[PDB]
Order: C-alpha cells, then structure tokens, then sequence
C-alpha cells in the first residue's frame, strides 16, 4: 500500500495549500489575487470610449486564461478534499460541494463560461463582468474581517458616538456662522443648504475649493471653527486605531501564558483509556472470558466514561482566560495548608507531654 | 445502535452494584466505594466531579436514567469527536492533520496522566501508522467514536 | 388581583422600553432618530430655490405624521411612569412632567401644533423647524458625551496646550517667511493676512488652493515648513483617541475583578434583619409581650441599627477601586499570624520542658 | 412622626442599658458587654465599627444626642433608601426592577450573613409575590423604609 | 499686630493669584491672554487696506487699556512679592526684579509707553506691536511645553526618522514616475522640480489641485502611490499622540501609589530635634550648665546631625521611583526571617532533648 | 612605547566617532547629512529652466568640495580602522576594505571624480547626481529601520488587510452611487473611471476639486459615504503609530529589570580559571612538575572546561526575557523548602519521644 | 560665621569621646558605644547610614576632617533649606506657604518618628502662629537654617 | 593545530581516570567523585548541568568522543571569543572597546564567583594594561582565544 499511501500525501498536501494555507503556500493565493485585480481594472479601463478597442482585446485573452486556470483549480480542490474522512466517496464529494462558497464558485464558473459562449445584449455581458470581486470575498474565512471591526466597534461606541455628536453639533453651528456672514457679498453661499456643504467639505478637511469665504468675519470665523471642529472629524480614526493596537498586544501577551495545555493531554489518554477497555489484550484472559459476572466489566467501564466526561469538560474550559489573582489564590492554599501543619505539632506535643 | 431492552437491563444489573441498598441513586460512597474495592483511590472531590458530570438534578446523585444515558453514549457524540480532535490539533503544528509516531509518544508518557510504555505501545499499534512514521489523528479519533 | 398585575406588568415594560432601554429596545429609539434626521434634511432642502415646493409638500406630511407620533408618545410615557412608586397618582404623574427633558418635549410638541395651527409671517414659521434636535439632544441622558469629553480633556490640558502653543509659533513664522518671498512676485499675498489665512489652510492640511506659492523660494520653505507643523496640527486628535482608547481599556479591566460584591448582599441582609424586629413571628410570643422590661426589646433593635450602619457604610465603600497592593498586604497579614504561631509553640515548649 | 418626650425617655432607659454607671457615655466595653450577655460575640474590631458609625467626636464613645439620633432615624432616611435599593440592583441585571424569588432566596442564603431558612422563608413570605415569581424590589424598599 | 499681619495674608494672596495660580485663580491669566489675543488681532487687521482706518482707532484706546492694565499689574505683583522671606525690603525688591522676565515685561511695557509717546518712522512704531504675544510667552513657567515635547520626541526618534526616512524615498520615486509619463502631455509638469512640488503637495493630502496628472497612466500612479505613501505622512502625528497618552497614563498611576510619604514627615522631625539641641528647656536646667564637660552635650548634637543627614537623603530618594519586585524581596525577607526561626526551635528542642 | 600606545588611542577615538558614533560624536555625521542633502537640493534646483546656470556653478563648487571631504573621510577611516585586532596589517585593512558598505562609497566616490574629470554626453554626468543619497542611505546600519517597520507591520497584519479591504469596498460602492447620480447632469463623471478616481481622491481627503458633484442627491451621497469611508482610509496610520509606541514603551520596561548581570560577570571568571591553568604561578611548583602522572592536571583541566560550558550557556539565555510567573515559582520553591522543614521537625519529635 | 581655631578644638574633644584610642577614626563601634552609654539603641544598620553619609573614602569610617565639617555646617547649607521646605510643601495643598496649626500637630505627632506632645507643643510655641492658626512655615525653615 | 594521536591517547588517560570501570561513560557518580577527592564540593544539579552541556545523547553521559571534542577545542571556537567579548561588552558603557583596571578589579572580586585577591591580580599583571590605566579587553579575549 506504498503507492496509495503516497497518492494521499499527495493529496492531503494539495488540500492544504488549497484550503488551509500557511508559509509558503501563500504564493500561490496571491498569484490568483495578481489575476483577478488586473482582470477589474481593465474593465474599468474598457468604460473609458478612448481606451475601449485595446481594454477588450486584452480582456478577451485574460478572461480565457481566468477561465482555464478556475475551472482546473475547482476540479483540484473538489478531488483532493477527499483526503478527509468527512468527504469519501461520490456522495462526501457531494457533501463537499454543498457548501456556500464553492456552489458560489461554480455558479460564477459557469455563468462567465456562458456568458462568453453566447458572445460566440453584449451590455449584459459587461456588466457580469464585476462578479469577479467574489473571488476576492471567498478568502475571508467566514468573514473574519467583518467580526473583528464589529467586535472593536462595539466596545468603543461611546467614544465614537460622542465624537461623532460634537462634530455634527460644531458643523451646524459653523455653517450657520459663516452663512450669516458671506450670504450678500459671496454668491457661493447662496443657501444654508450651500453653507453646509461648504462646511461638511471643510470640517473633514477635504478642501474641495468651489466654495471660500470671501469676506474677512467669514474668514476669522471659519479658521476658528476649524481649529475646533478639525480634531472632531478625525477622531474615530485615532480611537479606532489605538483599540486595535490594544487589542494586539493583549493578544500577543496571552500567547506567552500557555495555560490550557495539561488538559488536552489527558484527554486523548482518557479517550484511549475507555476505548481500550472494550479492546485491550488486558480483557483477552480467562479471567475475563463475561460468562458469570459480566456486571464487572461494566461497572469498570462506566468508571472509565465518568472519568472521560470530566477531562473533556477539563479541557473544554482551559479555552476560558484566566485571572491573575492566582498568585492570591496559591497563598490562601499555601498558607493554609502550612497552619494546618503548626496546628497537627501543636496537637501532638499536647497529647505525649500535655 | 438502538438502545436495545437487554442492554439496558445490563445497564441496570452494573448500576444495581453500585446503588446496592435499592435507593436509586449512586452517592459519592457508592461510587468510591465500588471504586476501592477494585484498588482504586480516588479523592473525594474526584468523585464529585465525576458524579456532577451527569447530575442534572445538582443533589450529587447519579439516577438510573442518568446512568442509562451516560453508558448507552459512551464517546459516540458529536462534542467528544470535536474534543478529542481539537486535543490532537493542540500538538499539530503544521495542521495538516499529522502527528508524528515519537512525538505521539512523547506526549502520552510525559504529559497528564502519563500512559506505561506497553498502554502507549498499544495505541501506536491501533493507530495504522505510516512508513515515514506520521499518524493521521482524525482517523484516529473516528476509530474511538463509532 | 390577575388582571391588576398583568396590567402592572405591561406598564413596567413600556417604561422600560421608553426611559430604560436596553438590548432590543434601541430599535424603537433609531426609529424615532429616522423620523427626525430626516425631516431636518427635508428642511435644508427647502432653502434651495429649485426644490423649495416639492420640499415643502413632503414637509407638511412628514411634521404632520411628526406630530401624531410624538404626541402619542408623550400621553403613553406619562401614563406608564406611574409604575415606579415615586410617581403615583395625578400629584405622581405631576412630579414626573416637572423634569426638565419633558417639559421641554411638551413645549416643542405644543409650539410645532400652534405653529401648523397658526399656518391655516410664515418666515417664523419655517425658522421654527430647528427646534426638532433637541429630541435627539434629550436623547443623551444628563450630558453624558460632554462630561466624557470634558473628562479626557481635562486628564490631557498640558499635551495639547503644547501641540497649539507650538503649532501656532510655527504657523506664525512659517507665514511671515513666506510672505517675504512671495510679495512682489505673486498678487495671492499682497499682505501679511492673506499670508496668514495661506499658512492656515495649508497648514491644517485643508489646501483650498486659492493662494499657492509661485516662486521656487517660496516653494522650499512651504514645503519644508509644511513638513514641519502639520504633524503639529494633527496631534491632538492622536492624542484624544489614544486617551480614550485607554480609558476604555482601563474600565475593562475593573469589570473583571468584580470587586463590590458581598457588600450589597449583606446590606440587604442588615436591613431585613433590623426590619424584621418590629413585625416577625419570633417576637410574637408571650416572653416578648414589653410590659415589665421595655428596654430590652429596644436595647436589641439599636444593635441591628449599628450594624444596618456599618453594612451601608461598607456597601457605598465597594464602588471604590481597590490598589494591587493587597497581595503584599495580604502576605503581611499571614506572615505576622505564622510568625505569632511559632512564637506560641516556643513559649509551650518552654513551659512545659523549660 | 415628630419624635415625642416619652418616645426620647424609652430611647434614654435603653441608653441606659448600657451606660449603667451613668457616665453618658458608651464605649467598646458598655456595648459589648450588653451585647454578649445576650449571647452575642462581635470582635472588638467590630464593636469599634459599629461605634464609629455615629461617633462624631472621633472619641471613641456614642453618646445620648448620637443614641436618640440613630433610634429615631432607623432606617427612613433618603440615603438608606437609595443605597438598599442599588443593592437590589447588583442582582437586577435586567434593569427593570425586578428579581426571582428563587434568585432572592439563593442570594440571602448563600452569600454574605447568610440568611436561615425561616428567615428567607419570612422575607419572601412579606414581599408581595407576583404569579410568575418575580419580586419588584423598590416596594420592597419603601416597606423597609416608612 | 493683628493689623500687619491681616496685610500680610492680603500680599501673600496677591502673591498666590499672580505668581502661582491654581483652580479659581486661573480666570485672572484668562483674562490678561483674551486682552493680548484680541490686540494681535486688531493689528493684523491692520494690515489691510481697506480695514485700516477703524483698526488704528480701535488699536489705540485697547492699547491705551493694555498700557494701563500692565502698568499696575506690574506694580502689584513687584509689590506682593515681598511676602516672601527671600525677597524683604528695598535690595529684596531689587533682587526680584532681576529676573528675567519679570525685567523683560519692564522691557515691553516701557518700550510700548516710548513708542505711544514718540507717536504724539510711524512703520516702526507699528512694527513694535508684535511684542505683545511675549506676554503669553511669559505663560509657560521655565518652558515646560518645550522641554516635554523634547522629552516626548527624544523617546521616539527611531521611529520618527524610518517614518521620515521611507516618506522621503517613496516621494522621489512616485514624483520620479509620474513626471515621466505627464512630461509631454501636461504642461504642468514641465520639470521634475514641478513633479516633486505636485508630489509633496499630494502626499501631505494638501491638494491644491494647481497641479493634477491629465493621463491616465499617470492617475494610476498617483493613486497607487498615494495609496502608499499618505500612511507614511501621518505616522508621526499618531506615534507623537499614543507617546503623550501614555506618558500621561503612566504618570496618573505613579500618583496613585503614593510612596514618598513618610520621609518628609520624618525630616522635618530631625530637623526639629536638632534645632531644639540648642533652645530647648530640657538643656536649661543646673545639671546642664557646660562648664566641666562641654564635649558631652557637643557629642549629642553631633549624634542628631548625623540621624538628621539620613534623614535629609531618605526624603531626597522618595522623588526616585520604585520597581514591582519589592513583593519577590519581602517574600525573600519573610521567608528567611522564618526559616531562621524554625532553625531556633530545631537548636532549642537539640538542645534540652537531645 | 608611551608614544605608540598614545597614538593607539588616537587611533581608537578616531574609529569611534567614525564607526560606533554616540553622544557628542553625532555632531559630526549630522555634518555630512547637511552636505548632502543641500547638494541634492541643488541638482533639483538645476532640472528648471530659469535657474539653471546658477544651479550649475554653485554645484561645481560643492561637489568639489564633497570630494575631497569624502576623500579625507575615507582614508582616514581606513587607517583608523587599524585599531581593532581583526583588521591589522595590509591583509587587514584589505579586510576591512570587503565589507559592501566601504567598496560601495569607494564606487561612488570614484564614479564621480571619473565623471568631473570627464567633464573637463554631460546628460550622463547630470544623471550621475543621484548616487550621493546613498551616504546617507549608508547610515542605516544593517537596515535596521526596515527590519523595524517589517516586524511592527508583522504583528499586525489582520488588522491592516481588514482596513484596507473594508476601505477598498466602500470606495467602490460610493463610486458607483455617485457615478450613478451624476452621469447626465456633471460632466466631470463621464465613465466608471472618472468617478472612481473622484472617490479615491476624495476618501483619502486629498480633495484636489478637479471633480466635484454638482447634483444635491450626488452632495448627500458623497457626505454620508465621506463620513463612512475616510475613517477606514485612515486607520493604518493609527494602527502602525500606536503599535510603535507600545513597542517603545514595553522595551522601555524591560531595560529597568537589569536581569542579565551575574551571568556575563561569571563567564568571564571561568574563562580566566581555565586560563590561568596552563599559565599560573599556581601550577609551576615542583609539585607540578606533570612527569610521573600528566592524567591529574589534565583531569582538573577538563572540570575547569565543563565549568567554562556551562557558564557561557547561562550568558547566553540571559538575553532571552523572562515571564511574571518567576513570583509564583519562588513562593513555591518556598512553600516546599519550609513544609520539608516542618516534615524533618516532626520526624525528630517522634524518634525521640515517639 | 568663620570656623574659628577654639570652635575646632571643641569639636576636636567631642571626636575623642567617641576615637579614645586615638586612632583618628569613628566606626561603628565607637559611635555606637558612645550612643548606648546614653540609652539610646540604634541597630548596626542604622550605625551603618550613619557613618556613610559623611565618609567620603568609603572604609566605612569617620575621620576629624568628615566630623568637623558636619560639625560646622550643621543645617546651614542651602541643600539643608531646600529639602526641608520641600517637606513641608508635601503637606501644603494650597501651594500658599501656609500649613494649620492642627495640621502640623498631626504630622508631628501621628507619622514618622512621632514627636511626643511635649517636643510638639515646644514646635508650635516657636513657630509665631498667626491668629487664625496657620503656620508660614518658609520662615521657620530660616530659623532652624540659620 | 591538528589534534595528534599522542594528544588522544592523553585525553584518553584524563578520561580513563573519571571511568575507573572501563565502561566508556562519564556519569555524575564519576565525574563528582574525582571532584570531590581534590576537595571541589559540587552539588548534584551542577554535575548534571556539566554532564549536559557535551551530552548529545542526552542519557546523562559523557563518552570519549564528546570528551575529546571537548578538551581539544578549549575555549578556541568563536562561539567562545564572541560570547567573552559580549561578557567585557557589558561593563563597557563608552562602547570603545576598554574598561578600566579599577573597574575590572569591582567586576572580577565583587560579582558572581568572586576571584581572590590573588586570582584578580594576576589577571590584571596578565593584561598589557595602559598607562592611563585603561585595559583593551578585545585583545584579552584573544589571549584566551588561541
Ligand atoms: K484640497
Ligand atoms: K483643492
Ligand atoms: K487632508
Ligand atoms: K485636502
């Protein structure tokens, strides 16, 4: 079984530069990233009447490689997910292909393949041409992405709410200020509507340049309230970015602690060690031979389960973080068991000298 | 596997070994007790986390059905295989789903509640290991649930 | 006493989902948010010539379904607040409108009515439209926004005194320096003010673009100057951010050590046992029937009021934070009790054997 | 409840109690010594508590005007309203006022001077349950403040 | 002389409101800097053609004020300053003038009352006016802001020079690049002094728009380097504003710690015991009248200026901080103290049994 | 040999302030920055027209000067190099001579002379020019802020690929709104293109104002997506600054610990042990005099060999950092030590009383 | 204040009383004997301090030059001024100069090397207390620097 | 310097004295016994400390090879010379490449095993010291590195 064993290596390593990649299997994800982003910008470029002849043909042939490379790459993955025990057989290919990701990658296989055989509506035929950005979303990994800036907006929404008060408060006010003072002499500011967008404009420092103030009071008071409201408009920025740094770090430091282990361990060794009763040339002995008192054996087995059940709840829970009130904890015990001690001399001399 | 009427009166006859007063329970005594009698030495907090793993009712008593429940599962669910598979993931580094032979070996002996040489000797024979001496655990770990 | 209950029960929801919220609850709150940002849009484009009309026809049916809900909602709030014991009865309910959030709310209501009343100078009419952002002001409960702000502000004074301090020198001879070069050359800097406003714009990094240097002199020294101060001009909010993000960190933490605990519980405890003195069954009994020694009864009940005291007192203590320091304090408590132990073992042995 | 002069001669006969030398004063020793002979055991750094509490001349004594002022207050002050009422609130984490029955038995059971049975049994007996179980803590609050 | 001594607690609170302000005292300066501000203000105002009529007339009668403001407030101070025990009497008085910038407010003022004077060369006397912002100057005590914004920058100059250093490199590549594809059909990049002129503008995120790639090569570039290189502009900003908060974080716990303490306490108790050395009646009694052994009183003083110079040092080293291992050298210290004493028990029980 | 070691000295503190600069010895390196940087200021100043031939001959002066500054530099750096024992000799200054650093500045500067000497194709000998940023590149010792930035950028890459794929979203979508909004009307959105290089340079708030939406619905959808998206086009700079400064911070830590000491202090006491043992005047005795049993003093040798390994090997690991669970492992080694104690005590209670 | 020749030989006789072998030195055993013929009982620590903070060769001695010179200059010096008056300021929050009379009183008497009320009531009658009760203690930092 | 065959056979005779039994290993009963006997006092975790520092086998064991490899390298490799720079490094704030004799002197006879008086001097007589008083230790190391 040389030959089939090698033939599953072979297989289990191309499911892992496929599917779970690390180190060196990068390389080749970024290659597929190099393929996709070229392919939209030169759809963008096809949108320009200039550019149009040249951004087709180059589109034509790159679209046609795309096509080659996608198809080849679903037909790897779905034959070498096999190395799994989860997928064997037609029908675990089957479970294989059930999920969301990859029907969504057959789907987008088959609808460019189609598409370009009934250009063999052309508008419609372009416009298909932006689900290729999907094959960029499949590498989020059930979108982790979108979870963490979830997660660290949710624990800063106090911050971020109360900038984002203030700074809508100074805009209105700063708009209504400056239009106060340039509505006659400047014809930019025609409305409060066209004094907000000014406003808006200037706060978040974009500085388009269609609209000035012209007059001085207009002037003294838009450098005034920009100095004020600047600093609001960039804050969610600096709190958002300090959270994720914090956030980092305290999960940098945790990686140093490698508190859960122990558990893991012993519960692969209580797992063999119930498994092994129903098994174990220890049971294969006359004794053994079951006939007259089979309760025995049950009762050590039902021990052995109980003690299974304890070590995976004991390693389950080694995931859970730990306090660092321990050191506390290590000197209630420590010192405890030491006053027992004194206490158990104390008893003794008491009882031979009294 | 349909739990069958036989089987669970063996169940019944293991469970009556422990709970011998006919009370329907099984109290940290009963358990410990049936539990030295075979040599054994568990501590007393031992025996109450083994019985609070399956105590619903939280009194520190296991009932027959409690019992029945308990042995009719054994690792068969779908938690233990997830479990004990994350176990072997902790000393996977690649995580390509291999555990090396001699490193198998070093973490049964040296870790926990360490396995003698002959227990870790048969489980690297169960496991069909590979010529270059690489165990896929996950094959591994449906062998102990199935 | 089902019903009367039930209806209780009800009352209790709907004042927790007005003035409580927590949870699901916000998504009536945003709703209200939805009705009233968008009306203000509304209005600022009804200051536009070219889509007054139409902004007025969506206007007056959008403050006219304004004003049902809003009034709906205050006769409903007002109703069930009479759940808590503070507000009970018509004296109740009129202690509950004298806050100064509904009176205020009561006052908008009632000036938006007799303004679309008044409507059947409309100029005034219109002007009045602004007071609708104070029903999302009443929504930040006792300022909680500007006490935070103020907070971190205050904690940070002298960093951002000296960034402005610092960034204002250097706008200063950043804009004099240009101005001398640029004088005779360019017609955007004909004085030192419009040196000035130069230097501002460019230096907040808002760069309207309607005065640039021309010169090549002038040119170097504003890039060199820019170099220099917009790291100066952009510091404050790197450091507002930072400040929150750690105060947020900061807060976490105290949650986790759970500090307060037994206190309450044994507050309450204290309370119901001194209560308990004048009403329970163990002092109903014939020994108790007070007539021939009243003062022991009483001399009893002034011990649980000392203790309800020392209860209370160490309750309200819990809110505190507690210093790291307690592990070294604790190690003192236990070396100095291990240390009296040996010395009482010593002077035994020396009693008895001597 | 304009506290009366026969009211003020009641509060003086337990002072004292006390006070039975008629000094005008009690310290450490009048108070524990009262409270032992009734079978009570408070430390001394807890009759130094209990003193401090009312103790405004820092001098470690409580006398006649601090004794009268303490029995006719009690607890129907604004400030020990309040306080009892967050701590309800600590095991309120719904907001709305309201705490389980069995959550208010588990808590005076099992945390803090643990209340006895009887005792629990009588407080939750004197709050006037609703049908599902739930107890609104705040009228609880004001019976014990009236 | 309760008299003299109710005219010293008024200098002494003159002397507290001018010199060292805290909490209330503050909306005095405040004051003074909205007197200056103001003025600097007007003068730039000045500057223009068309508002320099009302700016000369409105300068004069604030200046007058400020002269007069100044005058006396320069009086009372060199007045007030006598309450100290350093500066009494009229060569006192001298000796507080004599500093800096108490000589160079007398500077300001009367080189502001000349010029006034000579006004009753009009462009000097104008120019003069920016003299005024030295009384703000004034405002930071011995340069604090400039000493921590070294501090601050000294700490971080690492990271601060890669930043500088990378923003640089990457700035002549992109405006390298992009001039090579706009040379012949933009003319606004006519030299590569334009392209690196367009690039820092663009990089900085100033965009004057005077400058704007036309091609679309030439956009792409710009977008890919700006992409690239905007982060590397902002860098010192946020690097600056995380070391501020967290200088000021952990300034905020070392107060908390409170450990310097009892050494000040104790020095001014060994200074006390020294000092009454030689006043004190426990030395004026028969016994001590000094006339046969004078060496033994001379011994005990030296014995007191010796414990008085330990306790000098003790109070100095309080202002050092302190490691968080002092909790590993009390375990040391509690565990040898005990370790010793068990030896003592094991010698004695030795000892007697045997 | 007074004179020779003098000269050596002169030698070292040469090599010092020219290969290891620290402290006052920046003054001179700082120097070079100044002429170089100011020289490549001019080659800039000599791409424009108009001030081209003064460019030319004030740059003919400074790169003659240059020249011979980095001549001089060079040799002297050569000899100076002498100092240390690895390059001594011509072998060992050729030695030094090989290190990439020292054969680059000789290429550059005989590249120049070649090129002046040349001058006496000039477009060449102008594009030349560039090579100088290189001495300035060469102060980068190793690239030690590359290796910096890579490993702070490291840390944090699930950050940085969140905001930059969130950031690339929105700019897409608000692209596309806008574009939709503004196709008929503007004449700035005429393709996809167009719009998207408006949104790019308006979310990273470059805002040149060479497009601009002139619709009201395309201002709403600008403003609300500007206040969505620029916080996102922002966060890299946050995240990176606050990264360093904690990285800052926590070296900081660590220096004050001091935990390498003791290991470095022994290494070199055993290293002079298993030295002196074939050269001390303790081993030339005539006891020693080796003849009649070599095994014995070889036999002392190979201990003081072993004792050598092991002292190098705990130097070594110093430099590693070490965990804040050191407190919990001394209280446990503590803990053992005292209830062994109390163990050794009850022993002898009983042996001898039993 | 110039050191004068008769000054040097009084110091020069007290030195004796602690060198009366004539070595020319004070270690820890003279001084300390000295003290403990007085009744004073400072530890080998504190005997320690004491000869460190004047023996600049570091033998862990005091020679007639090291004693003279602290002799001379007892608290005159300007580093004695300002680390006193630094010490008061540590309990003067208003940053006015001025510290209560009662304030004082608890420092002196609760921290530190406590002063007894006799040592503490001689402290406030030299101190010329204002009125209210406030102690400008600037000046008496000149009086003990003087 | 080529190892020769006579350099083994001498090594050979050292090694054959720790292994009196012929047996080819070097364990901690060998090793601390021939210790001992010359009045050295190591402790047990030393001897496996040295043991471990040669064993590659990691049996607790020195054999031939590794002792030879041992004893004809010394202190030549440059993994030595660098590590006894980096030691020097340390004490060397100037960052020149010198420390002073002085200070070599505190280091040697005040840190770690401390050198005798007579160790720290010959040492220092060994050391081509300046006539400022200023040791190059970079020449030091390759005395010791030859
Ligand atoms: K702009
Ligand atoms: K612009
Ligand atoms: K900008
Ligand atoms: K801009």
């Amino acid at each position: 079984s040389a030959a089939h064993k090698r033939y599953r290596r072979l297989q289990n390593w191309v499911y892992n530069v496929l599917e779970r990649p690390r180190g060196w299997a990068f390389v080749y994800h970024v290659f597929i990233f190099l393929l996709v982003f070229s392919c939209l910008v030169l759809s963008v470029l096809s949108t320009i009447q200039e550019h149009q002849e040249l951004a087709n043909e180059c589109l034509l042939i790159l679209e046609f490689v795309m096509i080659v490379v996608f198809g080849l790459e679903y037909i790897v993955r779905v034959w070498s997910a096999g190395c799994c025990c989860r997928y064997r057989g037609w029908q675990g290919r089957f479970r294989f292909a059930r999920k969301p990701f990859c029907v969504i990658d057959f789907i987008v296989f088959v609808a460019s393949v189609a598409v370009i055989a009934a250009g063999t509506a052309t508008s419609a035929l372009r416009s298909m041409r932006f689900l290729q950005i999907l094959r960029m979303v499949r590498m989020d990994r059930r979108g982790g992405t979108w979870k963490l800036l979830g997660s660290v907006v949710y624990a800063h929404s106090k911050e971020l709410i109360t900038a984002w008060y203030i700074g809508f408060l100074v805009l209105i006010f700063a708009s209504f200020l400056v239009y106060l003072a340039e509505k006659d002499a400047n014809s930019d500011f025609s409305s409060y509507a066209d004094s907000l967008w000014w406003g808006t404009i200037t706060l978040t420092t974009i500085g388009y340049g269609d609209k000035t103030p012209h007059t001085w009071l207009g002037r003294v008071l838009a450098a005034g309230f920009a100095l004020l409201g600047i600093s609001f408009f960039a804050l969610p920025a600096g709190i958002l970015g300090s959270g994720f740094a914090l956030k980092v770090q305290e999960q940098h430091r945790q990686k140093h602690f490698e508190k859960r282990r122990m558990p893991a361990a012993n519960l692969i060794q209580a797992a063999w060690r119930l498994y092994s009763t129903d098994m174990s040339r220890a049971y294969l002995t006359a004794t053994w031979y079951d006939d007259i008192m089979p309760a025995v054996k049950t009762v050590i087995r039902s021990i052995r389960i109980l003690k299974f059940l304890v070590a995976k709840r004991k390693f389950k829970e080694t995931l859970r973080p730990y306090d660092v009130k321990d050191v506390i904890e290590q000197y209630s015990a420590g010192h405890l068991d030491m006053l027992g001690r004194i206490k158990s001399l104390q008893t003794r001399v008491d009882q031979i000298v009294g | 596997d349909q739990l069958t009427e036989e089987q669970i009166a063996e169940f019944k006859e293991a469970f009556s070994l422990f709970d011998k007063d006919g009370d329907g329970t099984i109290t940290t005594k009963e358990l410990g007790t049936v539990m030295r009698s075979l040599g054994q030495n568990p501590t007393e907090a031992e025996l109450q986390d083994m019985i609070n793993e399956v105590d619903a009712d939280g009194n520190g008593t296991i009932d027959f059905p409690e019992f029945l429940t308990m042995m009719a599962r054994k690792m068969k669910d779908t938690d233990s295989e997830e479990e004990i598979r994350e176990a072997f993931r902790v000393f996977d580094k690649d995580g390509n789903g291999y555990i090396s032979a001699a490193e198998l070996r070093h973490v049964m002996t040296n870790l926990g509640e360490k396995l003698t040489d002959e227990e870790v000797d048969e489980m690297i024979r169960e496991a069909d290991i590979d010529g270059d001496g690489q165990v896929n655990y996950e094959e591994f770990v449906q062998m102990m649930t199935a």
